């Protein structure tokens, strides 16, 4: 659990975490590496309050309609979960999702997916922005 | 529960907040107490959760058992979690449960190494307990 003063400049504080809404243009894998380069991780969303905070930020701009987050398919797990290996707690899939494409997750804004999770097949070559998280956990 | 949502003295794991309460109460009074905390005695659905709990209680040595949220369900004629659900994960200690009509603890004694044991006095045997909340509504 971070305090506000743990957050680097240009990072937003919410609920014991610091967040970077980065507008660089990376594939999902590139975004995972980027967040690691900042001693962070792609965001993991453990509760509805955190999901709401993220939606508040994403709905506050209109240039972007998807952001990479820290979940993908893992064949040994044989499921979708967070990249730390933790299973989902809060379930944030948009209506009709997932497609089960063994892909990578974003927050998406399109039709009935109103800044909710989607799975995308291409984890390398679909370039977009991402959300990094520092949570000062163990 | 959010990761940083827990009350002072509670710990987060796996979407829940836990209280390892050291006040010694009978099992029924422990159940009541967890209810009073907007919680319930812990139910252990997964080996992951079992490991977490063991991690906390094995790191102290004042107490050798903690009450948990399982007990004999007379209609089903077996042990069930106090939300009524079946005990899908086998965390019992060897040759446990020994007897029907009991309430459950984690116990550390002889062959039972921080595993579940059945105790047949759910009222007047006073021990610490573990409360779990998922912070719902
Ligand atoms: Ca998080
Ligand atoms: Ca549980």
């Amino acid at each position: 659990c971070c305090s506000e003063d743990d957050c680097p400049s240009g990072w937003k504080f919410f609920g014991g975490s610091c967040y970077l809404f980065d507008e660089g243009s990376r594939g999902w894998e590139g975004s995972k590496a980027f967040c690691e380069s900042k001693d962070a991780s792609l965001v993991t969303v453990e509760c509805s309050k955190e999901d709401d905070f993220i939606r508040g930020i994403l709905s506050g701009q209109t240039a972007k309609h998807y952001y990479w987050i820290g979940a993908r398919w893992n064949e040994e797990h044989n499921d979708y979960r967070w990249i730390d290996g933790s299973p989902f707690t809060f379930i944030g899939w948009g209506p009709g999702k997932p497609d089960n494409n063994k892909g990578c997750l974003d927050y998406l804004n399109y039709k009935e997916v109103v800044w909710q999770w989607n799975d995308h097949v291409d984890c390398e070559n679909t370039n977009g922005p991402c959300i990094c998280e520092i949570d000062c956990s163990d | 529960c959010c990761k940083c949502d827990c009350q002072s003295g509670w710990e987060w794991f796996g979407g829940s907040c836990y209280l390892f309460d050291e006040t010694e109460r009978g099992w029924e009074d422990s159940k009541t107490f967890c209810e009073s905390q907007n919680a319930a005695l812990v139910t252990v659905e997964s080996s992951e959760e079992d490991d977490f709990i063991r991690g906390v209680i094995s790191a102290q040595s004042a107490f050798h058992y903690y009450w948990i949220g399982g007990s004999w369900d007379a209609e089903h004629s077996e042990y069930r979690w106090i939300d009524g659900s079946s005990i899908s994960f086998n965390g019992w200690g060897p040759n446990r449960p020994d007897a029907d009509e009991g309430c459950m603890d984690y116990l550390n004694y002889k062959e039972i190494v921080w595993q579940w044991n059945d105790h047949q006095d759910c009222v007047n045997t006073k021990g610490p307990s573990i409360c779990e909340t998922d912070c719902s509504e």
